[PDB]
C-alpha cells in the first residue's frame, strides 16, 4: 500500500529533512490532492 | 510512450537512479529511472523517469519541480 511521505534515511538527508520534520514535497501534496497514480 | 516520461535535470553529482526512483515514487508508481552515460561511461547530470500512468506526469511536475536534492533544485521538463 502507498504511504505518502514515508521515505528512507538516504532520501531524508538528500532532501535536507531533519528528524520529525515533514518532507518538503508533502506541503505540496496536501494541496494538490492524493497522487492520482496511487488512487485505489 | 513519451506520454509517461519526464526529464529531470540539474542533478547534484550524488543523485542516483535509486534516489530518484524513491522520490518520484511519491508522485505515482514508477517503472524505471535512467541516468544516461556518455561514450566514455560517465553519468550525465539529468535523468528520465518512466511512470506507469500518464496521469502521474503532470502531477509529478507540480509535486517535485524545484525540490532540492543535496542542495540543488531539480529541473523537471515534459517530454511530450
Ligand atoms: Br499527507
Ligand atoms: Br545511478
Ligand atoms: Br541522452
Ligand atoms: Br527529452
Ligand atoms: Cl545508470
Ligand atoms: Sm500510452
Ligand atoms: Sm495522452
Ligand atoms: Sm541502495
Amino acid at each position: 500500500r502507498f504511504k505518502p511521505g514515508v521515505i528512507s534515511e538516504e532520501l531524508q538527508d538528500a532532501l535536507g529533512v531533519t528528524d520529525k520534520s515533514l518532507p518538503p514535497f508533502i506541503y505540496r501534496m496536501r494541496q494538490l490532492g492524493y497522487p492520482p497514480g496511487w488512487l485505489k | 510512450e513519451a506520454d509517461r516520461t519526464l526529464f529531470v535535470g540539474n542533478l547534484e553529482t550524488k543523485v542516483t537512479e535509486e534516489l530518484l526512483f524513491e522520490l518520484f515514487h511519491q508522485a505515482g508508481p514508477v517503472i524505471k529511472v535512467k541516468i544516461p552515460k556518455d561514450k566514455d561511461g560517465k553519468p550525465k547530470q539529468f535523468a528520465f523517469v518512466n511512470f506507469k500512468h500518464e496521469v502521474s506526469v503532470p502531477y509529478a511536475m507540480n509535486l517535485l519541480n524545484g525540490i532540492k536534492l543535496y542542495g540543488r533544485p531539480i529541473k523537471i521538463q515534459f517530454r511530450s
